[PDB]
RNA sequence: GACCUGGCGGUGCUUCAUAUCCCUCUAGAGGAGCCUGUUCUGUAAUCGAUAAACCCCGAUCAACCUCACCACCUCUUGCUCAGCCUAUAUACCGCCAUCUUCAGCAAACCCUGAUGAAGGCUACAAAGUAAGCGCAAGUACCCACGUAAAGACGUUAGGUCAAGGUGUAGCCCAUGAGGUGGCAAGAAAUGGGCUACAUUUUCUACCCCAGAAAACUACGAUAGCCCUUAUGAAACUUAAGGGUCGAAGGUGGAUUUAGC
């Protein structure tokens, strides 16, 4: 198959009133469409509970929500990593800090992975949903 | 006298569309059917659980577009795809209805856990069959 | 990541579409196996049929 | 002032089609008989409207079983309701001197057939039938009264006994059509021949749930052999046996050909009742014409329709209706 | 593609069942629905797995 | 682009036009599957066959060489899983 | 449970009893009658009692030429937003129970001498616009039907006039 | 999974994205017995004691 | 947010059911046979005795899951007469029909 | 006082009813036993239907559960941004009964009655034209037949707040929620059905060319009693089988149902 030069961009409403008709409209639908999906995700991440009944077959990983909050409470270094790896720029600090007054070891490695963290981001928290 | 699914005759000033119009015996005959699965097939399993994505996702529709949708909608489904096929008004503003496009699709195929697709025709008005 | 955003380009048609959830794992693999992606821990045949080592 | 609730667009708006709107719907078929044909891979100058139905069949496929709600895509002519044209001009003088009878078109072939009556008087079958009403109406695209339509047919009858010319005679055939008579001839099987050139006919029957495939040789002593067995210890009740004979007694042919048959399904007397329609229309081949219209007016030609009726719900049975209580 | 295939109709089926017409008494009176099964057999020939 | 009209007509009445009609909304039409496509398509699926062996021209040559048949089935249903 | 749920067609249908027993004759009185309400009147899309800000439904998608993020008002900032809505729905409902000042005729509840207004206008462009129409007597004259017994008619006498000789009168 | 389907669509409906046309049928209900005075008692502090 | 507390009963003992499916079937085979001791099998019949109530199967009851009507219910479609025939009747059943011969 | 319309008349004439009104045709019900409803009576112990148009009816179904009943016990923001099978089907939606084994209901106009309620046809025609709905036509099943389906507007404030939803009123330490146990019987009457009273029968073989049986060891219980088994956690109770037992019943009063 070719490029149908009658039709707009196939991402767009194939309908008269819902077609683009200006360079303008092109962009401000496919945003506006856009949003919808963000806005959907926040509520799917944010009620995670009405979205974990799994019926596909085979399993679908994509398809099921996100959990972004670090699941390991204590202080140890094990449980450090966990917040390094969600991209916690305040929390791995804050943690490291505390860690460290403690006075328990923190690997080279994993404080290596903190300055990369910190270094990538310059100690500014990486853009969210919504808080 | 039988009352299922009968839009009663009136003074001669009842919009009806034609699914509105014809009454249950005709389900196989004049019109055709709002839903197509295998569940209800000989042999098929898991018609209950069709069903009951049929009932929520006719409700969920209703009320995340209130006041657009002209007429009953068509559920579609092809293997693990599932495709809602929709009449809706041209009263609300185009940008509104991308975002509720965008919005439904994606809390649906995580909500089922399957590709859905919401494919909306517009009309200026209610198409009206006759006037009982 | 910024590799994979300069190649990024909108869905062009429909087929271009159902590649895209075959990749991402939404879309069934076709023709269609009723076991797709359901293994019982790699069992052979004689694990299931012979339980007798287990009477011992 | 108390104002009236006014009456909006009126909801019954009769849909009425002008010539133009008739005429741009024209060149959209025209138009889509085009894309049509280019989807379906043909000669856009050579497609049919029967290539145009086997199209639409396949791209949109409708299992309705009413074919009139199926989709469909027709000359407008054939679609939209033939609609009769203004009868009056600009300056509002109608075109026709019989217009404010409201049935110019009727009583103008009133009058037409009148005259020709008067001339006639002045001067002086089994396959047609005379126009039905619902079939006069659109000639004239004229709404007609039962009454009406016996007093044009009877003038008409009055024009046809007396003497004719050309022309009458014409004019009446305009309201005439033509009637194809079913012929209530048996249709003969085609004799074949066996291995050893030995002539046979093979037919088939069915009775109730029964059906019997029956094969009749032109020469033989007598012998039936139904599902490989001799048909006295295959029928042991004297009522099949009696069934069996019918055809072949009636046509006075006892002991002049050998059948083998196989029948399937049915109780003892459907089987047998299967048994003899397949050996009478067999048989059909080897006698005679004349011969073969007597069996069919004696009804053994006939499959017979009387299959067990349904059960109801509300209902003992068929029929049967459970006791009624008064009180 | 070059395969043989031969195509037969098999028997329809059809499951009818009755259900009460009224939500109360009425015991008479009934209605009755029907899932018609329809099937064509699609019978291929001296296939290789590719 | 096809003036296509479906639906029983009311009395002195056409099948209702294309536009709005719910009738071929139901339909699944085979639009994408007409003649001109599927040849297409099948010119492209070629380099995927295999050719059958011409040795086993019939099937009593099949079952000499290969005595023993297994038989499976799949199951094609629409639905999550 | 979500699924018991019906429309508000259903809904008004049934508490309204417009169709029933106690309508066909005469059976019960005009007083207790009770009025449909549309509730989706003044509700708006993208509006809930959280107050979020979805953009491209509630609020503009593209503000000082960037896109919107999606946010929520404040608590005090909802509060304003939840007392307007009350407010605007009293003045709405204030509408309905205001009373035209009806010109009454020769008695508060009689129908004659009430204007009904100038006569319909024809169907080829005619008008009436000069003739003016009072009414005379309203009377319920009612026969027998085997299928229902009484029913009920209504027999109006009207006079039109436009005031210049030129009158007349019609049942 | 009833929880799920009533608690979903409730949370929806806080939200702004869905329309409960029955649940706003019962507030309106709710909303105007409260102005007739048929309104719900405090639990304990009830008619009876 | 089930239908009715009859409809919330009956999701309890399916799960509790479910949840000692196994336990049960386990001792049940003991008891189910003529090969072990009587002995042991009436110690059996105790134990299957002193589980919960609720997790006996047979107090399961198919009630229709829209309504939550204990009678009538289609056992292919978990509904009563009344929702399968108003759901039937509006044509948003695939494939079913009023039968008509 | 005189009329309009309808109903009704043990009202006239004429023509008809096709399982149908009568005369006719065939098998039944009303008697016996048993199964299963209902009414009465009984029980601490549901509810609804209950002339035609209730009575193997809501139930394509109750040992616990189901359950809404009774006794006792327990809980109080309660599976639910509560709950209520509490009252009101004479507030309703929803789904239906009934005439219907009908063919009528009709908006919008026009005309008649002196511009009253109202009425509106004559074909060699004299004021009616009529959208729409129903019938019809089409469609399903094996046909164009038949059977299904369909069958309007209305009638019986007909049935159903106990399918679910819901207006009004009522309960909120209880008229709500949970646990354990328990009742669902028969003095009596009666509806529907099942099996019989037998010789066109009983038993066996066979599935229609047989041998026996044939009146106090015959025909005749699907009841009673005993035992076993099936399902279940739970069976004197539900079901199946075997043994044992061998009763009324000898063709049924007034009357009554169905079938072309
Ligand atoms: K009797
Ligand atoms: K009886
Ligand atoms: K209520
Ligand atoms: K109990
Ligand atoms: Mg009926
Ligand atoms: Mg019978
Ligand atoms: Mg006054
Ligand atoms: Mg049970
Ligand atoms: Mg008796
Ligand atoms: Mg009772
Ligand atoms: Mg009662
Ligand atoms: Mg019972
Ligand atoms: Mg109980
Ligand atoms: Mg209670
Ligand atoms: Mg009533
Ligand atoms: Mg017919
Ligand atoms: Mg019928
Ligand atoms: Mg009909
Ligand atoms: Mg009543
Ligand atoms: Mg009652
Ligand atoms: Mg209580
Ligand atoms: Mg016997
Ligand atoms: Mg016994
Ligand atoms: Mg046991
Ligand atoms: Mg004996």
């Amino acid at each position: 198959v070719n490029r149908d030069t009658t039709a707009v961009p196939y991402v767009f409403q194939d309908d008269p009133y819902l077609m683009p008709a200006s360079s303008l409209e092109s962009r401000s639908f496919l945003l506006a469409k856009k949003s919808g999906e963000n806005v959907a995700k926040f509520i799917i991440n944010s009620y995670p509970k009405y979205f974990q009944k799994d019926i596909a077959e085979p399993h679908i990983p994509c398809l099921m929500p996100e959990y972004f909050e670090p699941q390991i409470k204590d202080i140890s270094e094990a449980a450090l990593k966990e917040r390094i790896e969600l991209r916690k720029v305040k929390a791995s600090v804050d943690m490291f800090d505390q860690l460290l007054q403690a006075g328990t070891t923190v690997s080279l490695e994993t404080t290596n992975s903190l300055l990369d963290l910190l270094c990538y981001y310059g100690d500014q928290e990486p853009s969210t949903d919504y808080h | 006298k039988n009352r299922a699914a009968r839009v009663r005759v009136s003074k001669g000033d009842k919009p009806v569309t034609y699914e509105e119009a014809h009454a249950p015996h005709y389900i196989a005959h004049r019109k055709g059917w709002l839903s197509l699965h295998t569940g209800n097939l000989d042999g098929e399993d898991h018609a209950a659980e069709r069903t009951v994505e049929d009932v929520f996702l006719r409700k969920f529709m209703w009320g995340t577009f209130p006041g657009c949708l002209a007429d009953q909608l068509v559920l579609k489904r092809r293997g693990n795809q599932l495709e809602i096929c929709a009449v809706v008004l041209r009263q609300l503003s185009p940008h509104k209805y991308y975002f509720l496009v965008g919005y439904s699709e994606t809390l649906l195929s995580y909500f089922y856990k399957c590709p859905v697709r919401l494919h909306l025709q517009t009309v200026p008005s209610k198409v009206v069959y006759k006037y009982l | 990541k910024q590799l994979a955003t300069v190649n990024e380009q909108p869905l062009q048609n429909g087929f271009e579409e159902l590649i895209q959830w075959t990749k991402e794992g939404k879309l069934w693999e076709f023709p269609i196996n009723n076991e797709a992606g359901f293994d019982d821990d790699g069992s052979e045949f004689h694990e299931h049929i012979f339980l007798e080592k287990h009477l011992e | 002032a108390f104002v009236i609730p006014k009456k909006n667009v009126p909801t019954s708006k009769r849909e009425t089609y002008t010539e133009d709107f008739i005429k741009k719907q024209i060149e959209e078929f025209n138009i889509g008989k085009r894309h049509l044909a280019n989807m379906m891979g043909e000669d856009p100058e050579t497609f049919t409207q029967e290539d145009i139905d086997r199209a639409i069949a396949y791209l949109f496929p409708s299992g309705l079983f009413e074919k009139r709600a199926r989709p469909v895509m027709k000359h407008p002519e054939q679609i939209f309701p033939r609609q009769r044209a203004i009868q009056w001009g600009e300056d509002g003088r109608p075109f026709h001197y019989l217009f404010y009878t409201g049935k110019q078109s009727y009583y103008s072939l009133m009058h037409d057939v009148y005259g020709m009556l008067l001339n006639l008087e002045k001067h002086q079958v089994i396959g047609s039938r005379w126009l039905i009403k619902e079939e006069l109406e659109e000639m004239l695209v004229e709404k007609l009264s039962d009454l009406d339509y016996m007093q044009f047919i009877r003038l008409l009858e009055k024009l046809l006994t007396s003497q004719c010319g050309a022309a009458e005679e014409e004019f009446v055939q305009r309201f005439r059509r033509s009637v194809t008579l079913e012929s209530k001839k048996q249709l003969i099987e085609p004799v074949q021949y066996d291995e050893q050139g030995m002539a046979f006919s093979k037919s088939e029957g069915k009775r109730k749930t029964a059906k019997a495939e029956a094969i009749v040789y032109k020469h033989g002593s007598g012998r039936i052999k139904v599902n490989g067995i001799d048909y006295q210890l295959y029928f042991p009740i004297t009522q099949d046996r009696e069934q069996l004979m019918f055809p072949f007694h009636f046509v006075d042919r006892l002991g002049k050909h050998d059948v083998t048959c196989t029948v399937s399904g049915g109780g003892r007397s459907a089987q047998a009742g299967a048994i003899r329609l397949a050996m009478a229309k067999a048989l059909c081949s080897f006698v005679t014409e004349d011969e073969v219209e007597w069996m069919r007016q004696a009804g053994l030609l006939t499959t017979d329709p009387r299959v067990r009726e349904r059960k109801k719900p509300g209902q003992e049975g068929a029929r049967r209706k459970f006791t009624w209580k008064k009180r | 593609l070059g395969i043989s295939i031969k195509v037969h109709e098999p028997p329809r089926k059809i499951e009818r069942f009755t259900l009460l017409q009224s939500v109360h008494i009425y015991k008479k009176h009934r209605v009755q629905y029907e899932m018609r099964t329809l099937y064509r057999c699609l019978e291929l020939e001296h296939l290789t797995g590719s | 682009p096809l003036p296509v009209r479906m639906g029983y007509p009311v009395k002195k009445g056409v099948p209702m036009a294309k536009e709005g009609n719910l009738e071929l909304l139901k339909i699944p039409n085979f639009l994408h599957l007409t003649p001109v496509a599927i040849k297409k398509h099948c010119e492209a699926l070629k380099d995927f066959c295999t050719e059958w062996p011409a040795a086993l021209d019939s099937d009593e040559k099949c079952e000499k060489h290969f005595p023993i048949e297994i038989d499976s089935t799949d199951y094609v249903s629409s639905g999550p899983s | 449970s979500f699924f018991t749920k019906l429309t508000a067609d259903e809904l008004w249908k049934g508490a309204l009893a417009e169709t029933g027993a106690g309508a066909k004759k005469g059976r019960g009185k005009r007083t207790k009658k009770k009025k449909r309400k549309d509730l989706n009147r003044g509700q708006i899309i993208g509006e809930g009692r959280y107050g979020f800000l979805w953009p491209g439904l509630n609020v503009p998608l593209m503000k000082n030429g960037a896109v919107q993020t999606i946010a929520q008002r404040s608590k005090e900032e909802q509060e304003k937003v939840e007392a307007d809505m009350i407010q605007q729905r009293e003045e709405w409902d204030r509408k309905k129970k205001m009373k035209v000042k009806r010109e009454r005729g020769w008695s508060g509840n009689s129908w004659g001498g009430i204007s009904l207004g100038p006569p319909d206008p024809g169907p080829c462009g005619e008008t009436y616009e000069d003739f003016d129409t009072r009414i005379l007597e309203v009377r319920n004259v009612f026969t027998m039907t085997a299928k229902e017994g009484r029913k009920k008619s209504i027999r109006v006498l009207v006079a039109v006039g436009n005031g210049k000789g030129a009158a007349g009168f019609s049942i | 999974n009833h929880h799920t389907y009533a608690e979903l669509m409730q949370t929806l409906r806080f939200l702004g994205l869905y329309r409960d046309e029955h649940q706003d049928f019962m507030d309106e209900q709710k909303r105007l017995k409260k102005l007739r005075g048929k309104e719900k008692p405090k639990k304990g502090e009830g008619k009876r004691a | 947010h089930y239908v009715d507390w009859r409809m919330w009963r009956d999701v309890k003992r399916r799960k509790m059911a479910y949840e000692y499916a196994d336990e049960r079937l386990r001792i049940n085979s003991l008891r189910k046979n003529t090969i072990l001791p009587k002995i042991l099998q009436d110690v059996a019949d105790e134990e299957i005795a002193a589980l919960p109530r609720d997790s006996c199967p047979v107090r399961i009851r198919n009630r229709c899951v829209m309504t939550s009507r204990p009678r009538g219910v289609k056992r292919r479609w978990r509904l009563s007469r009344i929702v399968f025939r108003h759901l039937a009747d509006h044509g948003q059943l695939s494939g079913i029909q009023r039968a008509t011969w």
